[PDB]
């Protein structure tokens, strides 16, 4: 019990490599069928990353329904989320039609098109106002209306059309551009600076759909993000904030998604990120201001 | 296909 002596306790001993193996002999195993078909080859990026039956994403289309994604459902925390692998040049149409379906408000991306010579992730929004893309398989048009950029992440504004049925929404882009695969951001202080500019925003809002978190295959940054996430929910509506079991938040978000958290160092991250988080939710307003200027955004 | 681990 209680995150913080635990903390020292495994830093101390070295353990961390062990405390994570375990959590991956405990995670749990459902079949991916749908993710397995031949038909659906080319809409996978990794052979060794797919969404389960029973949480995954269904597409509004007669023809195939699939998308490499899956539903995150936290029901005592009250919140949802929509973890994906980095789209596809094939898969582009389907991200946004996605979207649009889950009437979702943000979007996180914690990934860079290219990282260490390699593509991850395609082109998916335009990076010109004047050059709208559109996408011809489901109708629909994405035009960049501004973009607020500071030294570790950028803010984007998106128009998302649907031309058959002539509506129009605003989507907000949160792309976080320091962080490596298999990676650890760079310090607590940027993490949560960062994670509460989402919150601030309003699409983590039960009135919207459930924000769409990706990374390239969606599961360690993106694990990483939502279990930080989830951890300062629970210490703010139970009322005894040392019963949060991290490793249990952790396991319960591993039924929807496998894989979650890809290193020892992004569990030990999550563990830093979450007690320097608690400090602001117990009542303390003035560390948010200094995040802000540990973290160096100008 | 690839393999991400």
């Amino acid at each position: 019990m209680e995150m913080e002596k635990e903390f020292e306790q495994i830093d101390k001993s070295g353990s961390w490599a062990a405390i994570y193996q375990d959590i991956r002999h405990e995670a749990s195993d459902f079949p991916c069928r749908v993710a397995k078909l031949p038909k659906n080859k080319n809409r996978n990026r990794y052979r060794d990353v797919s969404p389960f039956d029973h949480s995954r994403i269904k597409l509004h289309q007669e023809d195939n329904d699939y998308i490499n994604a899956s539903l995150i459902k936290m029901e005592e925390a009250q919140r949802s989320y929509i973890l994906t692998q980095g789209p596809l040049p094939n898969t582009c149409g389907h991200f946004w039609e996605m979207v649009w379906e889950q009437k979702s408000r943000g979007v996180v991306m914690l990934n860079r098109v290219m990282e260490k010579g390699s593509l991850k992730c395609a082109q998916y929004w335009p990076q010109k106002e004047e050059k709208e893309m559109i996408f011809e398989d489901t109708n629909l048009k994405l035009t960049l209306i501004s973009e607020d950029i500071k030294s570790y992440y950028t803010v984007r504004q998106l128009e998302l059309e649907n031309l058959t049925t002539q509506e129009t929404r605003e989507i907000l882009h949160f792309h976080y551009t320091t962080w490596p695969d298999f990676g650890v951001p760079e310090s607590p202080a940027s993490f949560l600076n960062f994670l509460f500019k989402v919150r601030e925003s309003g699409s983590l809002s039960p009135e919207h759909g459930p924000v769409v978190v990706h990374a390239s295959a969606g599961i360690g940054r993106s694990g990483t993000f939502c279990l930080a996430d989830t951890c300062l929910l629970l210490m703010d509506k139970r009322k005894d904030p040392s019963s949060v079991d991290i490793k249990k938040v952790l396991l319960e978000m591993r039924k929807f998604r496998m894989g979650l958290i890809q290193t020892a160092d992004q569990l030990r991250f999550s563990y830093l990120a979450v007690i320097e988080g608690a400090k602001f939710i117990m009542g303390d307003s003035s560390v948010q201001d200094q995040w802000k200027e540990l973290s160096h955004e100008d | 296909t690839d393999y991400y681990r």
